[PDB]
């Protein structure tokens, strides 16, 4: 499979650098450029510059030049892009993108394709903070005419993205992840909730699987009925 | 620089629709056009290169035309998992630039919500606070009531809603209410309840649990 992996979301204090990696693999390496396209709020896309990986050689987009460098290590197939001197409206989802050529665009090689997950960077002077994890147990009061509901609660993290997946991946029919919700405090919170048959919550094992890159915080909760 | 104007900011359209979204050029870009697809929580990926051409493995209902400055990108029969932002982007000359996407959202039959509610676990009544959380589950259209009752007292001001994005296969929303009191305050109260109020309900539903039971 060709996949690009980007690092993990970070917060970093306003006239601060970042640098965000994009490691390659499933493909020549050298045979492609690397592309740098960042999501801002507003979810407009706008494209930053491109690396070579093949020769070295760059080229920005005029509003990010002089604050962007984007670089490649060839031996362990990384592209990396550091922003530096960080405002509060670089806030933003940034992306790497694979991208074939620059001269014939009759071809599929020659676009955004594949693209890196993203990667969150939060421009704020607050400190990282990881998130508690509680479950969200199956009971009479969650089970609707032979489905009963479940989850996990994720309180008090910051920056966002805390990601949840539900038994390692297997399973993902049913569940809802919540959009985070801003608490008074200042942090985050949000609930991960999943449907099943309330015939078999004595034989299944559901655990929701919690990360929270900024802060290195992973959690697996194992969610059973109350005693 | 390329201005790429998309056209309608957002549609709402049924399944089995034909959609149709235009991107135009602020200059003459020839075939130097592409289609990418944005699905909540997730990257772009590219739909339709050099003004019509499919990508690989792309449902072809997904469709392009267009050369110069007007394109045009096509669902000919809408799907529900087509629910997405979709931009196009120009590759005639650096900077590439992108439209400011299209939102597509799904409609679709009036459906009522599950309504489940839970306790706070045991684990975080230790930590000194009590999180109580009203799910509404798999609803259509949006609009929602839901009303926090403690000891039959109406509550405000202590509760958060989040509502999730349209789900990729049945295209309703769900929707979390968590009310969150000190330990000691969630203590001094017996029974707490969550009415919800929906179009696809005859009447409010209440979910309640007395404390510790
Ligand atoms: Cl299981
Ligand atoms: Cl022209
Ligand atoms: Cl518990």
């Amino acid at each position: 499979e060709v996949q690009l992996v980007q690092s993990g979301a970070e917060v970093k204090k306003p006239g601060a650098s970042v640098k965000v990696s994009c490691k390659a693999s499933g493909y020549t390496f050298t045979g492609y450029y690397m592309h740098w396209v960042r999501q801002a709020p507003g979810q407009g896309l706008e494209w930053m510059g491109w690396i070579n990986p093949n020769s070295g050689g760059t080229n920005y987009a005029q509003k990010f030049q002089g604050r962007v460098t984007m670089t490649r290590d060839t031996s362990i197939t990384t592209g990396y892009m550091e922003l530096s001197s960080l405002r509060s409206d670089d806030t933003a989802l940034y992306y790497c993108a694979r991208v074939g050529a620059h001269d014939y665009y009759d071809s599929s090689d020659n676009w955004f394709d594949p693209w890196g997950q993203g990667t969150l960077v939060t421009v704020f002077s607050a400190s990282t903070k990881g998130p508690s994890v509680f479950p969200l147990a199956p009971s009479s009061k969650s089970t609707s005419g032979g489905t009963a509901a479940l989850g996990c609660l994720v309180k008090d993290y910051f920056p966002e993205p805390v990601t949840v997946s539900w038994n390692s991946g297997a399973l993902t029919s049913g569940v809802h992840t919540f959009p985070a919700v801003l608490q008074s405090s200042g942090l985050y919170s949000l609930s991960s909730v999943v449907t099943v048959p309330s015939s078999s919550l004595g034989t299944q094992t559901y655990i929701c699987n919690v990360n929270h890159k900024p802060s290195n915080t992973k959690v697996d909760k194992k969610v059973e009925p109350k005693s | 620089d390329i201005q790429m104007t998309q056209s309608p900011s957002s549609v709402s359209a049924s399944v089995g629709d034909r959609l149709t979204i235009t991107c135009r050029a602020s200059q003459g870009i020839s075939s130097w056009l592409a289609w990418y697809q944005q699905k909540p929580g997730k990257a772009p990926k590219l739909l339709i290169y050099a003004a019509s051409s499919l990508q690989s493995g792309v449902p072809s209902r997904f469709s392009g035309s267009g050369s110069g400055t007007d394109f045009t990108l096509t669902i000919s029969s809408l799907q529900p998992e087509d629910f997405a932002t979709y931009y196009c982007q120009q590759a005639n000359s650096f900077p590439w630039t992108f439209g400011q996407g299209t939102k597509v959202e799904i409609k679709r039959t009036v459906a009522a919500p599950s309504v489940f509610i839970f306790p706070p676990s045991d684990e975080q009544l230790k930590s000194g606070t009590a999180s109580v959380v009203c799910l509404l589950n798999n609803f259509y259209p949006r609009e929602a009531k839901v009303q926090w009752k403690v000891d039959n007292a109406l509550q405000s001001g202590n509760s958060q809603e989040s509502v999730t994005e349209q789900d990729s296969k049945d295209s309703t929303y769900s929707l979390s209410s968590t009310l969150t009191l000190s330990k000691a305050d969630y203590e001094k109260h017996k029974v707490y309840a969550c009415e919800v109020t929906h179009q696809g309900l005859s009447s409010p539903v209440t979910k309640s649990f007395n404390r510790g039971e």
